[PDB]
């Protein structure tokens, strides 16, 4: 499956 | 920063005069990603050649396998070229095909 | 043996004309398997390897649904960074990151990842104690005391050892037989004049799969080093690899040398 990447 | 590409220049198969090839060129190790590539058969750039997809690898690097059909002889003369902003001028390379 | 399931992803800034660009491609193991990426009229989160093909709109409309999340996830931030080294906005910008699971020689979690690197250096890291992370420069000490905050460390463990493991077995059986059935070389030498003193022999190992092999000449017992010119692996339009070697053998005394080819689908004594 896929990453739900988030902050930064 | 910016890795200087290192192109490599060759067929697919073996060259064979008369037998219709295709003759590749790869470029490895770059840094940014956007690539002026041009394959040339003597001095007169041929327009039919086909990117591939653009994908990186751990080095953080990245890499593109272009090529496009031919069908070699002695006479002919065929080159490829890379425009990237590590080099200034283009680097082009000649394809020895005893290598 | 074991296996991978990486996700490689790219945003750049594409400063003038265009808005940045977003491209995510999944492998499993090196057998590429699914992409994203901005740059297509419908910009889809479709197919590759006929295998991924034989799964339907659940998989596929959330998670293109998924990576569109992500696109403007991203596009947010480029403008930070670029804040955070006081870049001005001009250029273009590369942000890179590979995650992902490796699956021990039994079924379940030997090996757990997380990159980030800012136009190619590192940034972030995970770091295995699946808790630690490192920031790599100056900045990514800023992320570092935010993301160790509010729980983007502790809720990836989750995803690892969870989600990209429960995942990625069903990947790993549906495309069992495909993943993997190796490929026999096929190979010879060239003598090459080079000149009248010596001559030039080269070694042909082409047509395999996987990408790996270790080519040598021996001449006959001692294992040849300085004289060998390595080219270094690399693919060949069809999807099949390439490789050779060579050395620069006294004229005459060709018969002597001998060449090698060693690759996981060949049996191959000496």
């Amino acid at each position: 499956r896929g990453y739900v990447y988030q902050g930064l | 920063i910016q890795k200087t590409p290192q192109i490599q220049v060759y067929s697919r198969h073996p060259p064979e005069n008369g037998k219709p090839n295709i003759l590749n060129c790869y470029v490895t190790q770059f840094h940014p990603p956007h690539i002026e590539i041009q394959m040339l058969k003597n001095g007169k750039k041929i327009p039919k050649v086909e990117m591939s997809d653009m994908s990186f690898s751990k080095d953080w690097s990245f890499y593109i396998l272009a090529h496009t059909e031919f069908t070699p002889t002695e006479t002919d003369t065929y080159a490829c070229r890379v425009k990237h902003d590590s080099m200034a001028e283009p680097k082009t390379v000649y394809w020895d095909r005893d290598m | 043996g074991p296996h991978s399931l990486r996700y490689f992803v790219t945003a750049v800034s594409r400063p003038g004309l265009g808005e940045p660009r977003y491209m995510e491609v999944g492998y499993v193991d090196d057998t590429e398997f699914v992409r994203f990426d901005s740059d297509a009229e419908n910009p889809r989160y479709e197919p590759r390897a006929r295998w991924m093909e034989q799964e339907g709109p659940e998989y596929w409309e959330r998670e293109t649904q998924k990576a569109k999340g992500n696109e403007q996830s991203f596009r947010v931030d480029l403008r930070t960074l670029l804040g955070y080294y006081n870049q001005s906005k001009g250029g273009s910008h590369t942000i890179q990151v590979i995650s992902g699971c490796e699956v021990g020689s039994d079924g379940r979690l030997l090996r757990g990842y997380q990159q980030y690197a800012y136009d190619g250096c590192d940034y972030i890291a995970l770091n295995e104690d699946l808790k630690t992370w490192t920031a790599a420069d100056m900045a990514a000490l800023i992320t570092k005391h935010k993301w160790e905050q509010a729980g983007e460390a502790e809720r990836l463990r989750a995803y690892l050892e969870g989600t990209c493991v429960e995942w990625l077995r069903r990947y790993l059986k549906n495309g069992n037989a495909t993943l993997l059935r190796t490929d026999s070389p096929k190979a010879h030498v060239t003598h090459h004049s080079r000149p009248e003193d010596k001559v030039t022999l080269r070694c042909w190992a082409l047509g395999f799969y996987p990408a790996d092999i270790t080519l040598t000449w021996q001449l006959n017992g001692e294992e040849l080093i300085q004289d060998m010119e390595l080219v270094e692996t690399r693919p060949a339009g069809d999807g099949t690899f390439q490789k050779w070697a060579s050395v620069v053998v006294p004229l005459g005394k060709e018969q002597y040398y001998t060449c090698h080819v060693y690759h996981q689908g060949l049996p191959e004594p000496l």
